[PDB]
């Protein structure tokens, strides 16, 4: 019971973590946009 | 969603805390 | 045998968001440098 | 590799839909 | 014990990847803001 | 901390590694 209470812990963490690579690929590739603009 | 960085910062440290008990326990 | 399923799943997922976190990375890198070399 | 974002997208929510059913079951 | 070993790995994984998405934010905030400076 | 990527992309494939051995065995 503590594997399965980890398990849905870790994949809280690892949809935490996938919220935060989007935003960064977003933002990224806005600052690479903009540069070209320019 | 709502979300922010400060609050992201908070439930990762929440979530790390309790696996670290289960781990253990 | 759900929670090995589990596990292997997981492993997955974090072999995304470990390419996705170098991919982000050598971007971010060569936006750095492009504006240190302008 | 030949990963794109797009197919990053869908790999993640195809790999997310089977841990939560895995965790319910 | 196989997939104790599994999840206590796994959350050294994870913890690697939360190091690497703040490292990131930073970066890409600190760029963000010299562009809007200039 | 003293952390660069170099050592993430070692330690990564190390802990990488054990994971694959584990789930094999």
């Amino acid at each position: 019971n503590n594997l399965l209470r980890a398990i849905e812990a870790q994949q809280h963490l690892l949809q935490l973590t996938v919220w935060g690579i989007k935003q960064l690929q977003a933002r990224i590739l806005a600052v690479e946009r903009y540069l070209k603009d320019q | 969603n709502n979300m922010t960085w400060m609050e992201w910062d908070r439930e990762i440290n929440n979530y790390t805390s309790l696996i670290h008990s289960l781990i253990e326990e």
